[PDB]
Protein backbone atom coordinates (compact mmCIF):
# COMPACT_ATOMS: atom_id res chain seq x y z
CA UNK A 1 0.00 0.00 0.00
CA UNK A 2 2.19 2.74 1.38
CA UNK A 3 -0.21 5.35 1.46
CA UNK A 4 -0.82 8.68 2.90
CA UNK A 5 -3.61 9.87 4.53
CA UNK A 6 -4.66 11.64 1.60
CA UNK A 7 -3.93 8.58 -0.92
CA UNK A 8 -5.78 6.40 1.42
CA UNK A 9 -8.88 8.73 1.77
CA UNK A 10 -8.76 8.62 -2.20
CA UNK A 11 -9.05 4.57 -1.98
CA UNK A 12 -11.68 4.93 0.80
CA UNK A 13 -14.35 7.07 -1.41
CA UNK A 14 -14.06 4.62 -4.35
CA UNK A 15 -14.65 2.17 -2.40
CA UNK A 16 -17.72 3.92 -0.76
CA UNK A 17 -19.01 4.58 -4.29
CA UNK A 18 -18.93 1.07 -5.23
CA UNK A 19 -20.21 -0.38 -2.83
CA UNK A 20 -23.02 2.24 -1.76
CA UNK A 21 -23.86 1.47 -5.58
CA UNK A 22 -24.07 -2.04 -5.31
CA UNK A 23 -26.41 -1.65 -2.39
CA UNK A 24 -28.50 0.88 -4.34
CA UNK A 25 -28.99 -1.25 -7.40
CA UNK A 26 -29.85 -4.01 -4.89
CA UNK A 27 -32.54 -2.03 -3.11
CA UNK A 28 -34.13 -1.22 -6.53
CA UNK A 29 -34.19 -4.61 -7.92
CA UNK A 30 -35.90 -5.50 -4.23
CA UNK A 31 -38.75 -3.07 -4.47
CA UNK A 32 -39.36 -4.81 -8.24
CA UNK A 33 -39.82 -7.86 -6.80
CA UNK A 34 -41.51 -7.31 -3.81
CA UNK A 35 -43.37 -4.88 -4.65
CA UNK A 36 -43.87 -3.45 -7.96
CA UNK A 37 -45.14 -6.83 -9.22
CA UNK A 38 -47.17 -8.22 -6.74
CA UNK A 39 -49.17 -4.97 -6.79
CA UNK A 40 -49.54 -4.84 -10.49
CA UNK A 41 -51.14 -8.64 -9.65
CA UNK A 42 -53.04 -7.61 -6.96
CA UNK A 43 -55.98 -5.91 -8.71
CA UNK A 44 -55.85 -3.65 -5.91
CA UNK A 45 -54.87 -0.95 -8.56
CA UNK A 46 -55.51 -0.19 -12.10
CA UNK A 47 -52.57 -0.13 -14.17
CA UNK A 48 -52.74 3.74 -14.40
CA UNK A 49 -52.15 3.41 -10.51
CA UNK A 50 -49.27 1.38 -10.11
CA UNK A 51 -47.58 3.36 -12.69
CA UNK A 52 -48.40 6.70 -10.71
CA UNK A 53 -46.33 4.75 -8.48
CA UNK A 54 -43.13 3.22 -9.82
CA UNK A 55 -43.36 5.54 -12.95
CA UNK A 56 -40.00 4.61 -14.79
CA UNK A 57 -38.57 2.30 -12.17
CA UNK A 58 -37.41 0.31 -14.89
CA UNK A 59 -35.46 2.19 -16.59
CA UNK A 60 -33.68 3.11 -13.43
CA UNK A 61 -32.67 -0.07 -13.14
CA UNK A 62 -31.01 -0.98 -16.47
CA UNK A 63 -29.43 2.54 -16.04
CA UNK A 64 -27.52 1.91 -12.83
CA UNK A 65 -26.75 -1.89 -13.84
CA UNK A 66 -24.54 -0.19 -16.87
CA UNK A 67 -22.81 2.08 -14.33
CA UNK A 68 -22.17 -1.00 -12.15
CA UNK A 69 -20.96 -3.13 -14.74
CA UNK A 70 -18.44 -0.19 -16.01
CA UNK A 71 -17.86 0.11 -11.90
CA UNK A 72 -16.93 -3.68 -11.56
CA UNK A 73 -14.75 -4.13 -14.67
CA UNK A 74 -12.66 -1.23 -13.94
CA UNK A 75 -12.42 -2.51 -9.97
CA UNK A 76 -11.66 -5.81 -10.95
CA UNK A 77 -9.02 -4.48 -13.74
CA UNK A 78 -7.38 -2.57 -10.79
CA UNK A 79 -6.33 -5.46 -9.13
CA UNK A 80 -6.97 -7.50 -5.88
CA UNK A 81 -5.64 -5.39 -3.72
CA UNK A 82 -4.43 -2.86 -5.46
CA UNK A 83 -5.77 1.44 -5.43
CA UNK A 84 -7.78 1.84 -8.48
CA UNK A 85 -5.68 4.80 -10.41
CA UNK A 86 -8.86 6.21 -12.47
CA UNK A 87 -12.42 6.40 -11.88
CA UNK A 88 -13.83 10.07 -13.12
CA UNK A 89 -13.55 8.82 -16.82
CA UNK A 90 -16.38 5.54 -15.98
CA UNK A 91 -18.54 8.85 -13.91
CA UNK A 92 -18.18 11.24 -16.70
CA UNK A 93 -19.43 9.41 -19.40
CA UNK A 94 -22.28 7.49 -17.52
CA UNK A 95 -23.79 10.42 -15.74
CA UNK A 96 -25.55 12.17 -19.28
CA UNK A 97 -27.53 8.36 -19.22
CA UNK A 98 -29.27 9.20 -15.94
CA UNK A 99 -31.99 11.66 -17.87
CA UNK A 100 -34.41 8.76 -16.71
CA UNK A 101 -34.43 10.71 -12.93
CA UNK A 102 -35.81 13.66 -14.11
CA UNK A 103 -39.22 11.94 -14.90
CA UNK A 104 -39.04 9.37 -12.12
CA UNK A 105 -39.05 12.44 -9.26
CA UNK A 106 -41.09 14.86 -10.75
CA UNK A 107 -43.67 12.29 -10.81
CA UNK A 108 -43.03 10.45 -7.47
CA UNK A 109 -44.52 12.84 -5.15
CA UNK A 110 -47.56 12.07 -6.67
CA UNK A 111 -47.16 8.79 -6.26
CA UNK A 112 -46.65 8.44 -2.72
CA UNK A 113 -49.83 10.51 -2.47
CA UNK A 114 -52.21 7.58 -4.05
CA UNK A 115 -50.25 5.22 -1.82
CA UNK A 116 -51.39 7.23 1.50
CA UNK A 117 -54.73 7.58 -0.01
CA UNK A 118 -55.35 4.03 -0.79
CA UNK A 119 -53.43 3.06 2.58
CA UNK A 120 -56.13 4.93 4.76
CA UNK A 121 -59.32 4.87 2.94
CA UNK A 122 -59.30 0.75 2.15
CA UNK A 123 -58.18 -1.55 4.95
CA UNK A 124 -57.12 -4.46 2.41
CA UNK A 125 -54.22 -2.05 0.45
CA UNK A 126 -53.36 -1.06 4.05
CA UNK A 127 -52.41 -4.88 5.50
CA UNK A 128 -51.23 -6.08 1.96
CA UNK A 129 -48.37 -3.59 1.83
CA UNK A 130 -47.49 -4.47 5.51
CA UNK A 131 -47.32 -7.78 4.47
CA UNK A 132 -45.52 -7.29 1.59
CA UNK A 133 -42.94 -5.31 3.34
CA UNK A 134 -42.38 -8.21 6.04
CA UNK A 135 -39.77 -9.51 3.68
CA UNK A 136 -36.86 -9.47 5.65
CA UNK A 137 -34.34 -7.84 2.64
CA UNK A 138 -36.76 -4.66 3.51
CA UNK A 139 -34.56 -4.68 6.83
CA UNK A 140 -37.92 -3.16 8.29
CA UNK A 141 -38.31 -0.23 6.06
CA UNK A 142 -41.78 0.05 4.18
CA UNK A 143 -42.30 1.24 0.61
CA UNK A 144 -42.99 4.75 0.92
CA UNK A 145 -39.35 5.10 1.84
CA UNK A 146 -37.63 2.76 -0.75
CA UNK A 147 -39.33 5.44 -3.18
CA UNK A 148 -36.88 7.62 -2.09
CA UNK A 149 -33.96 6.13 -2.88
CA UNK A 150 -33.74 7.21 -6.91
CA UNK A 151 -33.66 11.05 -5.39
CA UNK A 152 -31.53 10.70 -2.64
CA UNK A 153 -29.18 8.68 -5.10
CA UNK A 154 -28.40 11.35 -7.38
CA UNK A 155 -28.44 13.87 -4.93
CA UNK A 156 -25.49 11.90 -3.56
CA UNK A 157 -23.23 11.28 -6.43
CA UNK A 158 -21.88 14.99 -6.10
CA UNK A 159 -21.02 13.87 -2.29
CA UNK A 160 -19.07 11.11 -3.44
CA UNK A 161 -17.37 12.46 -6.34
CA UNK A 162 -16.36 15.95 -4.30
CA UNK A 163 -14.45 13.88 -1.48
CA UNK A 164 -12.77 11.20 -4.24
CA UNK A 165 -11.85 14.56 -6.23
CA UNK A 166 -10.62 16.78 -3.16
CA UNK A 167 -7.79 13.54 -2.29
CA UNK A 168 -7.19 13.45 -5.84
CA UNK A 169 -4.00 15.85 -6.97
CA UNK A 170 -4.18 18.07 -9.78
CA UNK A 171 -1.58 16.05 -11.85
CA UNK A 172 -3.29 12.58 -11.20
CA UNK A 173 -4.46 11.58 -14.38
CA UNK A 174 -7.79 11.09 -12.29
CA UNK A 175 -8.22 15.07 -11.91
CA UNK A 176 -10.06 16.08 -15.03
CA UNK A 177 -12.29 13.51 -15.16
CA UNK A 178 -13.60 14.07 -11.76
CA UNK A 179 -13.93 17.43 -11.92
CA UNK A 180 -16.06 16.52 -15.19
CA UNK A 181 -17.86 14.59 -13.30
CA UNK A 182 -18.39 16.37 -10.50
CA UNK A 183 -19.72 19.34 -12.82
CA UNK A 184 -22.10 16.81 -14.76
CA UNK A 185 -23.45 15.36 -11.04
CA UNK A 186 -24.73 18.90 -10.54
CA UNK A 187 -26.05 19.79 -13.31
CA UNK A 188 -28.00 16.53 -13.72
CA UNK A 189 -29.30 17.52 -9.51
CA UNK A 190 -29.99 20.63 -10.81
CA UNK A 191 -32.36 19.51 -14.21
CA UNK A 192 -33.87 17.12 -11.82
CA UNK A 193 -34.82 19.76 -8.94
CA UNK A 194 -36.50 21.90 -11.91
CA UNK A 195 -38.12 18.99 -13.61
CA UNK A 196 -39.77 18.65 -10.28
CA UNK A 197 -40.41 22.30 -10.19
CA UNK A 198 -41.81 22.23 -13.96
CA UNK A 199 -43.74 19.03 -13.07
CA UNK A 200 -46.02 20.81 -9.75
CA UNK A 201 -46.22 23.78 -12.38
CA UNK A 202 -48.19 21.80 -14.83
CA UNK A 203 -50.16 19.84 -12.39
CA UNK A 204 -51.43 23.05 -10.40
CA UNK A 205 -52.34 24.40 -14.31
CA UNK A 206 -54.27 21.47 -14.45
CA UNK A 207 -55.79 21.95 -11.52
CA UNK A 208 -56.83 25.38 -12.42
CA UNK A 209 -58.08 24.29 -15.80
CA UNK A 210 -60.87 21.78 -13.93
CA UNK A 211 -62.22 24.18 -11.54
CA UNK A 212 -62.24 27.69 -13.13
CA UNK A 213 -65.34 28.53 -15.20
CA UNK A 214 -64.10 30.39 -17.80
CA UNK A 215 -67.53 30.98 -19.98
CA UNK A 216 -67.61 32.41 -23.13
CA UNK A 217 -64.12 33.83 -24.13
CA UNK A 218 -64.38 33.51 -27.91
CA UNK A 219 -61.04 31.23 -27.70
CA UNK A 220 -61.45 28.66 -24.94
CA UNK A 221 -58.77 29.08 -22.17
CA UNK A 222 -56.11 26.38 -21.84
CA UNK A 223 -54.07 27.17 -18.80
CA UNK A 224 -51.74 24.41 -19.63
CA UNK A 225 -50.37 25.60 -22.93
CA UNK A 226 -48.11 28.29 -24.02
CA UNK A 227 -48.28 32.21 -23.90
CA UNK A 228 -48.19 34.26 -26.69
CA UNK A 229 -45.03 35.35 -25.97
CA UNK A 230 -43.38 34.00 -22.66
CA UNK A 231 -43.16 30.35 -23.07
CA UNK A 232 -44.88 27.49 -21.49
CA UNK A 233 -47.92 29.71 -18.84
CA UNK A 234 -46.91 29.78 -15.19
CA UNK A 235 -48.59 29.99 -11.49
CA UNK A 236 -47.20 32.76 -9.94
CA UNK A 237 -49.75 32.53 -6.57
CA UNK A 238 -53.23 33.29 -5.57
CA UNK A 239 -55.01 34.29 -1.87
CA UNK A 240 -58.39 35.83 -2.22
CA UNK A 241 -58.77 38.93 -2.24
CA UNK A 242 -62.11 41.69 -1.67
CA UNK A 243 -61.99 45.21 -3.74
CA UNK A 244 -62.45 47.50 -0.76
CA UNK A 245 -64.99 49.45 -3.13
CA UNK A 246 -68.16 47.43 -4.53
CA UNK A 247 -68.42 44.42 -2.59
CA UNK A 248 -66.08 41.67 -1.69
CA UNK A 249 -65.92 37.66 -2.58
CA UNK A 250 -62.98 37.47 -5.18
CA UNK A 251 -60.42 34.69 -5.40
CA UNK A 252 -57.85 35.41 -7.77
CA UNK A 253 -54.73 33.92 -9.74
CA UNK A 254 -51.58 34.97 -11.58
CA UNK A 255 -49.72 33.87 -14.58
CA UNK A 256 -46.71 34.62 -15.91
CA UNK A 257 -49.02 36.30 -18.47
CA UNK A 258 -52.19 37.38 -16.94
CA UNK A 259 -54.12 38.02 -14.16
CA UNK A 260 -57.38 36.08 -13.32
CA UNK A 261 -60.34 37.06 -11.05
CA UNK A 262 -63.03 34.37 -10.17
CA UNK A 263 -65.63 34.09 -7.76
CA UNK A 264 -65.73 30.80 -5.02
CA UNK A 265 -69.21 29.17 -5.87
CA UNK A 266 -70.40 27.33 -3.18
CA UNK A 267 -73.03 24.62 -3.54
CA UNK A 268 -57.98 24.87 -0.37
CA UNK A 269 -56.32 27.09 -2.92
CA UNK A 270 -55.30 22.83 -4.67
CA UNK A 271 -56.54 19.34 -3.69
CA UNK A 272 -58.24 16.49 -4.85
CA UNK A 273 -60.97 17.75 -3.40
CA UNK A 274 -64.16 19.51 -4.96
CA UNK A 275 -64.43 23.12 -5.53
CA UNK A 276 -65.48 25.59 -8.31
CA UNK A 277 -64.58 29.18 -9.11
CA UNK A 278 -66.40 31.46 -12.02
CA UNK A 279 -64.18 33.89 -13.61
CA UNK A 280 -65.01 37.56 -13.13
CA UNK A 281 -64.31 39.90 -15.94
CA UNK A 282 -61.64 39.69 -18.65
CA UNK A 283 -58.39 38.02 -17.50
CA UNK A 284 -56.05 40.81 -17.25
CA UNK A 285 -53.31 40.51 -19.28
CA UNK A 286 -49.81 42.41 -17.26
CA UNK A 287 -48.03 43.59 -20.40
CA UNK A 288 -50.98 46.27 -19.87
CA UNK A 289 -51.22 47.16 -16.38
CA UNK A 290 -50.06 49.04 -13.52
CA UNK A 291 -49.51 48.30 -10.09
CA UNK A 292 -49.28 51.55 -7.14
CA UNK A 293 -50.10 50.79 -3.34
CA UNK A 294 -52.16 53.71 -1.89
CA UNK A 295 -49.85 53.47 1.98
CA UNK A 296 -49.07 57.23 1.31
CA UNK A 297 -51.11 59.58 0.62
CA UNK A 298 -51.88 58.76 -3.28
CA UNK A 299 -54.56 55.89 -3.46
CA UNK A 300 -58.24 55.67 -3.93
CA UNK A 301 -53.97 47.99 -3.13
CA UNK A 302 -54.25 49.75 -6.53
CA UNK A 303 -54.14 47.82 -10.07
CA UNK A 304 -54.90 49.97 -13.55
CA UNK A 305 -56.19 47.92 -16.49
CA UNK A 306 -55.93 50.35 -19.73
CA UNK A 307 -59.43 52.50 -18.65
CA UNK A 308 -60.48 51.00 -15.55
CA UNK A 309 -58.86 50.95 -12.00
CA UNK A 310 -59.21 48.48 -9.47
CA UNK A 311 -59.26 48.69 -5.85
CA UNK A 312 -58.39 45.47 -3.99
CA UNK A 313 -57.69 44.72 -0.49
CA UNK A 314 -55.53 41.96 0.50
CA UNK A 315 -55.48 40.36 3.98
CA UNK A 316 -52.18 41.39 5.65
CA UNK A 317 -49.32 43.85 5.01
CA UNK A 318 -46.84 40.26 3.90
CA UNK A 319 -49.42 39.35 1.08
CA UNK A 320 -50.58 43.02 0.02
CA UNK A 321 -46.90 43.96 -0.91
CA UNK A 322 -46.81 40.36 -2.35
CA UNK A 323 -49.16 40.49 -5.21
CA UNK A 324 -47.49 44.00 -5.79
CA UNK A 325 -43.83 42.26 -5.89
CA UNK A 326 -45.20 39.33 -8.21
CA UNK A 327 -47.50 41.49 -10.49
CA UNK A 328 -44.82 43.98 -10.88
CA UNK A 329 -41.79 41.45 -11.54
CA UNK A 330 -44.05 39.73 -14.18
CA UNK A 331 -45.67 42.65 -15.90
CA UNK A 332 -41.94 44.37 -16.35
CA UNK A 333 -40.86 40.67 -17.77
CA UNK A 334 -43.16 40.57 -20.08
CA UNK A 335 -42.91 44.29 -20.86
CA UNK A 336 -39.08 43.60 -21.64
CA UNK A 337 -39.73 40.59 -23.72
CA UNK A 338 -42.07 41.78 -25.30
CA UNK A 339 -39.75 44.88 -26.39
CA UNK A 340 -38.42 42.19 -29.08
CA UNK A 341 -41.35 41.87 -32.22
CA UNK A 342 -42.42 43.52 -34.67
CA UNK B 1 -45.01 -1.87 16.71
CA UNK B 2 -44.91 1.55 15.33
CA UNK B 3 -42.21 3.01 13.16
CA UNK B 4 -41.37 6.22 13.81
CA UNK B 5 -39.86 8.46 11.11
CA UNK B 6 -36.94 10.54 12.10
CA UNK B 7 -35.97 13.12 9.30
CA UNK B 8 -32.36 14.93 9.83
CA UNK B 9 -32.31 18.21 8.29
CA UNK B 10 -30.32 21.64 8.46
CA UNK B 11 -27.42 23.09 6.83
CA UNK B 12 -24.35 21.21 4.89
CA UNK B 13 -21.45 20.58 6.68
CA UNK B 14 -23.47 20.37 10.02
CA UNK B 15 -22.60 16.84 10.16
CA UNK B 16 -25.63 15.22 9.72
CA UNK B 17 -24.10 12.38 8.44
CA UNK B 18 -21.52 11.48 10.78
CA UNK B 19 -23.91 11.81 13.69
CA UNK B 20 -26.21 9.16 12.29
CA UNK B 21 -23.11 7.02 11.20
CA UNK B 22 -21.97 6.95 14.33
CA UNK B 23 -25.13 6.36 16.57
CA UNK B 24 -26.18 3.54 14.06
CA UNK B 25 -22.49 1.87 13.96
CA UNK B 26 -21.87 2.60 17.88
CA UNK B 27 -18.29 4.31 16.22
CA UNK B 28 -17.41 7.34 15.12
CA UNK B 29 -15.75 6.78 11.52
CA UNK B 30 -11.82 7.22 12.01
CA UNK B 31 -11.35 6.12 8.49
CA UNK B 32 -13.21 9.11 6.84
CA UNK B 33 -16.35 10.51 7.46
CA UNK B 34 -18.47 8.17 4.89
CA UNK B 35 -21.08 10.59 2.80
CA UNK B 36 -24.14 7.78 2.36
CA UNK B 37 -26.29 7.06 4.99
CA UNK B 38 -28.83 4.42 3.90
CA UNK B 39 -32.51 4.91 5.14
CA UNK B 40 -32.25 2.67 8.79
CA UNK B 41 -34.68 0.97 10.93
CA UNK B 42 -33.44 0.33 14.12
CA UNK B 43 -35.13 -0.85 17.97
CA UNK B 44 -34.68 1.16 20.77
CA UNK B 45 -35.32 0.79 23.82
CA UNK B 46 -36.49 3.41 25.99
CA UNK B 47 -37.62 3.21 30.07
CA UNK B 48 -38.96 -0.55 29.70
CA UNK B 49 -40.23 -0.27 26.23
CA UNK B 50 -38.27 -1.29 22.84
CA UNK B 51 -39.24 1.31 19.80
CA UNK B 52 -38.66 0.92 16.19
CA UNK B 53 -36.88 4.21 14.37
CA UNK B 54 -36.73 4.64 10.84
CA UNK B 55 -33.75 7.05 10.26
CA UNK B 56 -33.80 9.27 7.18
CA UNK B 57 -30.55 11.36 6.21
CA UNK B 58 -31.09 14.43 3.63
CA UNK B 59 -27.35 15.85 3.13
CA UNK B 60 -26.77 17.15 -0.41
CA UNK B 61 -30.29 18.01 -0.63
CA UNK B 62 -29.80 21.50 0.69
CA UNK B 63 -29.54 23.64 -1.55
CA UNK B 64 -32.69 21.74 -4.30
CA UNK B 65 -35.52 23.24 -2.63
CA UNK B 66 -37.70 21.31 -4.64
CA UNK B 67 -36.13 17.97 -3.99
CA UNK B 68 -36.12 18.05 0.22
CA UNK B 69 -39.74 18.07 0.91
CA UNK B 70 -39.69 14.68 -1.31
CA UNK B 71 -38.69 13.67 1.97
CA UNK B 72 -41.04 15.34 4.82
CA UNK B 73 -43.92 12.96 4.17
CA UNK B 74 -45.55 10.89 7.32
CA UNK B 75 -42.64 12.35 9.47
CA UNK B 76 -42.98 11.85 12.97
CA UNK B 77 -39.59 13.93 14.33
CA UNK B 78 -37.39 16.44 13.06
CA UNK B 79 -33.84 16.68 14.04
CA UNK B 80 -32.88 20.29 12.75
CA UNK B 81 -29.25 20.45 13.37
CA UNK B 82 -26.63 23.36 13.47
CA UNK B 83 -22.87 23.34 14.50
CA UNK B 84 -22.45 25.04 17.39
CA UNK B 85 -19.21 25.86 15.98
CA UNK B 86 -20.90 27.62 12.87
CA UNK B 87 -22.81 30.34 13.28
CA UNK B 88 -24.19 30.64 10.14
CA UNK B 89 -25.57 27.22 10.33
CA UNK B 90 -27.35 28.94 13.82
CA UNK B 91 -29.12 31.40 11.91
CA UNK B 92 -30.20 28.86 8.77
CA UNK B 93 -32.18 27.06 11.73
CA UNK B 94 -34.98 29.78 12.11
CA UNK B 95 -34.23 31.56 8.76
CA UNK B 96 -34.45 28.36 6.11
CA UNK B 97 -35.18 25.27 8.23
CA UNK B 98 -37.72 25.89 10.66
CA UNK B 99 -39.91 27.67 8.69
CA UNK B 100 -40.08 24.92 5.71
CA UNK B 101 -40.37 22.09 7.73
CA UNK B 102 -43.59 23.99 10.01
CA UNK B 103 -45.06 24.95 6.51
CA UNK B 104 -44.57 21.11 5.38
CA UNK B 105 -45.29 19.18 8.56
CA UNK B 106 -47.18 22.00 10.50
CA UNK B 107 -48.66 19.24 13.38
CA UNK B 108 -44.84 17.76 13.27
CA UNK B 109 -42.40 17.85 16.76
CA UNK B 110 -38.90 19.00 16.19
CA UNK B 111 -35.89 19.21 18.03
CA UNK B 112 -33.37 21.87 17.88
CA UNK B 113 -29.73 19.63 17.87
CA UNK B 114 -26.59 21.14 18.62
CA UNK B 115 -23.97 19.40 16.73
CA UNK B 116 -20.25 19.19 16.76
CA UNK B 117 -19.48 20.51 20.91
CA UNK B 118 -16.53 19.07 20.78
CA UNK B 119 -14.83 21.28 18.62
CA UNK B 120 -16.42 24.12 20.82
CA UNK B 121 -12.97 24.11 23.43
CA UNK B 122 -10.60 23.46 20.36
CA UNK B 123 -8.50 26.16 20.65
CA UNK B 124 -7.74 26.61 17.00
CA UNK B 125 -11.42 26.64 16.28
CA UNK B 126 -12.01 28.90 18.71
CA UNK B 127 -9.32 31.35 17.07
CA UNK B 128 -10.81 31.09 13.72
CA UNK B 129 -13.96 31.96 14.41
CA UNK B 130 -12.55 34.89 16.32
CA UNK B 131 -10.83 36.19 13.62
CA UNK B 132 -14.16 36.53 11.53
CA UNK B 133 -15.55 37.91 14.98
CA UNK B 134 -17.52 35.26 16.28
CA UNK B 135 -17.60 32.76 18.89
CA UNK B 136 -19.02 29.47 19.28
CA UNK B 137 -23.03 29.26 20.01
CA UNK B 138 -23.56 28.52 23.93
CA UNK B 139 -26.78 26.03 24.85
CA UNK B 140 -28.19 29.37 26.80
CA UNK B 141 -28.23 30.85 22.91
CA UNK B 142 -29.58 27.97 21.54
CA UNK B 143 -31.94 26.54 24.35
CA UNK B 144 -33.30 30.29 23.96
CA UNK B 145 -33.98 29.66 19.65
CA UNK B 146 -35.48 26.17 20.77
CA UNK B 147 -38.31 28.08 22.86
CA UNK B 148 -38.69 30.95 20.17
CA UNK B 149 -38.99 28.66 17.78
CA UNK B 150 -41.42 26.26 19.86
CA UNK B 151 -39.08 23.31 19.77
CA UNK B 152 -39.95 20.42 21.50
CA UNK B 153 -36.64 20.92 23.12
CA UNK B 154 -32.42 21.79 22.43
CA UNK B 155 -29.96 18.77 22.60
CA UNK B 156 -26.15 18.59 21.88
CA UNK B 157 -23.94 15.82 20.96
CA UNK B 158 -20.83 15.17 19.93
CA UNK B 159 -20.49 12.38 16.66
CA UNK B 160 -16.56 11.87 17.42
CA UNK B 161 -17.19 11.22 21.09
CA UNK B 162 -20.26 10.33 21.45
CA UNK B 163 -21.19 12.58 24.10
CA UNK B 164 -24.80 13.27 24.27
CA UNK B 165 -25.47 11.14 20.85
CA UNK B 166 -27.62 8.29 22.79
CA UNK B 167 -29.90 11.00 23.97
CA UNK B 168 -30.45 13.04 20.93
CA UNK B 169 -32.55 10.05 19.46
CA UNK B 170 -33.61 9.04 23.10
CA UNK B 171 -35.65 12.24 23.03
CA UNK B 172 -36.72 12.18 19.50
CA UNK B 173 -38.29 8.55 19.99
CA UNK B 174 -39.71 10.64 23.37
CA UNK B 175 -41.11 13.55 21.72
CA UNK B 176 -42.80 11.74 18.55
CA UNK B 177 -44.88 9.71 21.07
CA UNK B 178 -46.49 12.71 22.64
Amino acid sequence: DMLTPTERKRQGYIHELIVTEENYVNDLQLVTEIFQKPLMESELLTEKEVAMIFVNWKELIMCNIKLLKALRVRKKMSGEKMPVKMIGDILSAQLPHMQPYIRFCSRQLNGAALIQQKTDEAPDFKEFVKRLEMDPRCKGMPLSSFILKPMQRVTRYPLIIKNILENTPENHPDHSHLKHALEKAEELCSQVNEGVREKENSDRLEWIQAHVQCEGLSEQLVFNSVTNCLGPRKFLHSGKLYKAKNNKELYGFLFNDFLLLTQITKPKVFSPKSNLQYMYKTPIFLNEVLVKLPTDPSGDFHISHIDRVYTLRAESINERTAWVQKIKAASELYIETEKKKR
Amino acid sequence: MQTIKCVVVGDGAVGKTCLLISYTTNKFPSEYVPTVFDNYAVTVMIGGEPYTLGLFDTAGQEDYDRLRPLSYPQTDVFLVCFSVVSPSSFENVKEKWVPEITHHCPKTPFLLVGTQIDLRDDPSTIEKLAKNKQKPITPETAEKLARDLKAVKYVECSALTQKGLKNVFDEAILAALE
